[PDB]
RNA sequence: GCCUCUAAGCACAACCUGCGGGAACCCGUACCGCAAACCGACACAGGUGGGCGGGUGCAAGAGCACUCAGGCGCGCGGGAG
RNA sequence: GCGAAUGCCGGCAUGAGUAACGAUAAAGAGGGUGAGAAUCCCUCUCGCCGUAAGCCCAAGGGUUCCUACGCAAUGGUCGUCAGCGUAGGGUUAGGCGGGACCUAAGGUGAAGCCGAAAGGCGUAGCCGAAGGGCAGCCGGUUAAUAUUCCGGCCCUUCCCGC
RNA sequence: GAGCUGGGGCUAGGAGUGAAAAGCUAACCGAGCCCGGAGAUAGCUGGUUCUCCCCGAAAUGACUUUAGGGUCAGCCUCAGG
RNA sequence: GAGCCGGUAGCGGGCGUGGAUCCCUGGAUGUCCGAAUGGGGGAACCCGGCCGGCGGGAACGCCGGUCACCGCGCUUUUGCGCGGGGGGAACCUGGGGAACUGAAACAUCUCAGUACCCAGAGGAGAGGAAAGAGAAAUCGACUCCCUGAGUAGCGGCGAGCGAAAGGGGACCAGCCUAAACCGUCCGGCUUGUCCGGGCGGGGUCGUGGGGCCCUCGGACACCGAAUCCCCAGCCUAGCCGAAGCUGUUGGGAAGCAGCGCCAGAGAGGGUGAAAGCCCCGUAGGCGAAAGGUGGGGGGAUAGGUGAGGGUACCCGAGUACCCCGUGGUUCGUGGAGCCAUGGGGGAAUCUGGGCGGACCACCGCCUAAGGCUAAGUACUCCGGGUGACCGAUAGCGCACCAGUACCGUGAGGGAAAGGUGAAAAGAACCCCGGGAGGGGAGUGAAAUAGAGCCUGAAACCGUGGGCUUACAAGCAGUCACGGCC
């Protein structure tokens, strides 16, 4: 309770091209304010939080043998730098 | 055959099986008895991949089941195990004897 | 509840009928009038000290009244 | 860990404080990695989690016989 | 919202007004969607709300006949008849 | 202990390989991909819509949409096609909408009037609407979403100050 | 125009409504649908099961809100004398 | 006691005899909904006001601690501190309370105070020390069982319905308060001498209590948890624990056979086909703990009980009682009693007053119009065990991803499917094929044991073989005979 920590990249491709350039996308506890994303994100990263978005999905279609489900709820949230800092090794990684 | 059990890694004989031929016990559950004696598998002749060798069949199969093993050997192979008389301070000692003794100890072998 | 005193219980119950009489005096009852109902008494009121009621129930009612009139 | 349980009877406020933050920090490496080294990583999770569980019982046994 | 006075503060730091600076979260879009995805237990020709409804001709016109864009060819085929 | 009760439950028969394929808005070719293509893909002839078989918002559906593999089930046979199966990715908005505001009918209900009990009635304040009110538009970019993203242009209130 | 229509509501089922025929009241409410009394009640129909041995009914009397029912009489069977 | 990262075994990585898996008892956050209560709200999601915090400060926004309502008593101030509520299969008390069907109609009647709506206390409540019984100069709380008669009786006396004291049994504490009188006291009004409310002695058990006079009196009684300490019964973990091998037919043996064995423990299951001596911490007996629960046995804690006569009396209920309007009860209207209440009347302090006999004269009875609770019959969610109780269409419907699939708007209805084998060794590999699936190899004791795969029959359709069939009228058949095989 208060382990700040909150998420996981979005390692989604389309996602990419704004780590690429500018902005980031992730996936974010479902749940954390707007202005909670910026927190987390500025003290997280040491970076500058700019624009701060968000979006959510859940699972549709999971057969399972004899029962069957579709999974639960992954939460999508993207924000952007200032200069273009930050999170330098993630994205030189993926 | 329950929550408890018969011997361990322990060293033991074939009463009514194929073998009799005792040896080691290489694993032993706690519920399901299932040891392995390390005394008659198979192949499983296996997959066709490249898991095995690309040109596969499993070799070393070694499960054991059955529960007519005569557990424990001292200078004595068919014996039952006793319990303690403790002996010394906080002693369970719940070592195996009768007629000949093993209790595996902690040392020259299990 | 909403209605039954103030001074006591004297709220409910009734199962009653007729039908007709002529007994010790020709024959036998005319039997019948399996019939259900109410059955009770009234409301009124007095003062604390300058502003007041009281409400209750009847005769409880009379008595009491006095009784507090007592104070 | 035994000893961790140990380092846990040692700290206090602010410290205890830091230490299960960072820690916390620790497993969102963790987190992070979670398609990277992986393998031997497991237990950094598993574990980790469980370490930092405890870090918070304390807290609890400390500050409660505080308040 | 424009005013229009208490409370009572205001009135020296309340409101009206410029410029600078800084802020602004929660749930929502995909697509089907006059219809094989919405309602009739079916890829059931039934019903289901508002947006010009392109054009030619016809006295008038969302009716008429051919069409603009845009949409099809209904989903079991061939065959003598 | 059982034909037997148009029995009870589950099989399996029967007209039957006839009746039927959901609209008389027609389709024919060429090449292609395929284990196989009337029934998939391009392209070329051709008919029927067009005032709809248009697009559009909304409702309601809630998967699916896409991209990639696959078809034994499913389409009323096809089927290398799919809204089918398997996996992965896909919608983000101070200014669009709704709440962060308003209220009627209307429900609630502190008071109050009231019932054998459970309740009946109910001002006030509240809840409660594509009825009120409120600050952006257009051009460009994804397999896929947009006045939400990018960009150009135009603002919105609330906070700190001056 | 007592016009038609989307959204939001209240009246309801021995009650509702109801330009009222007995209409409609989640697809056949002349008194809804689920569960319950309950396995209502059923002189009416159905159905009413191994072998073999003996005997062998009446299908009429009498009164009955009974009259295709029933109490007693008539005929039958097993047992004693 | 030495192995585990639940049902997944697989991948990819591990912790542990410096008590790891895990069995138990108490621990910690303990998301959001749900009585919800800070507010709202189509619950499980959106709002807000106070102190703390962090961040880009203010605005934003999270952790956080935070803030219904009720009635309840207290500091009635400015009120701070308590209670409930919300459940629950059946049992349970009271509240309200119905047709069928019977009475072969059916209106009294009947099912019945039964079904059901409700409110509510529990772990069990219910009732529970007599204005009782009953008539013997008798009993003695209440509750439940057997009996009491299905008589005594209630009634279109019809269908029907139907007691009570006693006796046998079981279980056996009894205890209390306003009850003006005492005095005390504070408030009173208004002052003297009334009421009001606190302490008491009184605080009626089968009848006194108080106040005056005298005999009085100087250690055994515990509660309904008064209460506390214990062997706390268990909770779930515990522990031992009896005796055979050789052979042998078998894929097997625990089986046939040989000899040797146990037994305060031949209950049963489990170990490749049927063991006392093989598996089982069982019958044998014993075991055990610092938590969560108490009856016992005993203690202490023991409120409070526990004397005698005398004397003018004042001191358990606001309605007893009587008229009608009604409930109970074996009572359905009646000669109809007692308790019980809706109307109007409308009082007695132990010469008191209801009760036995409608009522009157008697004797007798009990002591009313307040309070408390144990113990013996009920009930079954949940645990344990036993079954001339069931085998997968019976059993709970439900034997295991059945109260879920799926129909209905909701209310609500409400399936099916158990087994491959002894153990996975469950199918490398070769061959037709897009695939399935098909022939081989290996499995093996069998695979006509092959994955819906044990035993696996009837029905129906199929491949081959025998007889039979184109002038035939018949459920069927079937007696006969003749031709085939």
């Amino acid at each position: 309770t208060a382990y700040d920590v909150i998420l996981a990249p979005v390692l989604s491709e389309k996602a990419y091209a704004g780590f690429a350039e500018g902005k980031y996308t992730f996936w974010v506890h479902p749940k954390a304010t707007k202005t909670e994303i910026k927190n987390a994100v500025e003290t997280a990263f040491k970076v500058k939080v700019v624009k701060v978005n968000t979006l959510h999905v859940r699972g549709k279609k999971k057969r399972l043998g004899r029962y069957l489900g579709k999974r639960p709820d992954r939460k999508k949230a993207i924000v952007q730098v200032a200069p273009g800092q930050k999170i330098e090794a993630l994205e030189g990684l993926i | 055959m329950r929550v408890k059990m018969h011997v361990k890694k322990g060293d033991t004989v074939l009463v009514a099986s194929g073998k009799y031929k005792g040896r080691v016990g290489k694993v032993k559950e706690v519920l399901p008895k299932k040891y392995a004696v390390i005394v008659e598998g198979v192949n499983i002749v296996k997959k066709a991949v490249r898991v095995s060798p690309k040109y596969p069949q499993g070799g070393f199969i070694e499960k054991e089941a059955p529960l007519h093993a005569s557990k424990v050997r001292p200078i004595c192979p068919a014996c039952g195990k006793p319990t303690r008389v403790r002996k010394k301070f906080l002693e369970n000692g719940k070592k195996i004897r009768v007629c000949a003794k093993c209790g595996g100890a902690l040392d020259t072998e299990e | 509840m909403k209605e039954g005193i103030h001074p006591k219980l004297v709220p409910a119950r009734i199962i009653c009928g007729c039908g007709n009489v002529i007994e010790t005096y020709s024959t036998k009852p005319e039997i019948y009038v399996e019939v259900c109902s109410k059955c009770h008494p009234f409301y009124t009121g007095q003062q604390r000290f300058v502003d007041t009621e009281g409400r209750v129930e009847r005769f409880q009612r009379r008595y009491g009244d006095s009784y507090r009139k007592g104070r | 860990m035994r000893k961790q349980l140990e380092e846990a009877r040692k700290l206090s406020p602010v410290e205890l404080e830091k230490l299960v933050r960072e820690k916390k920090r620790e497993l969102m490496e963790l987190r992070f990695q979670a398609s990277i080294g992986q393998l031997s990583q497991n237990h950094k999770i598993r574990d980790l989690k469980r370490q930092i569980a405890r870090l918070l019982t304390v807290l609890n046994e400390k500050r409660r016989q505080n308040a």
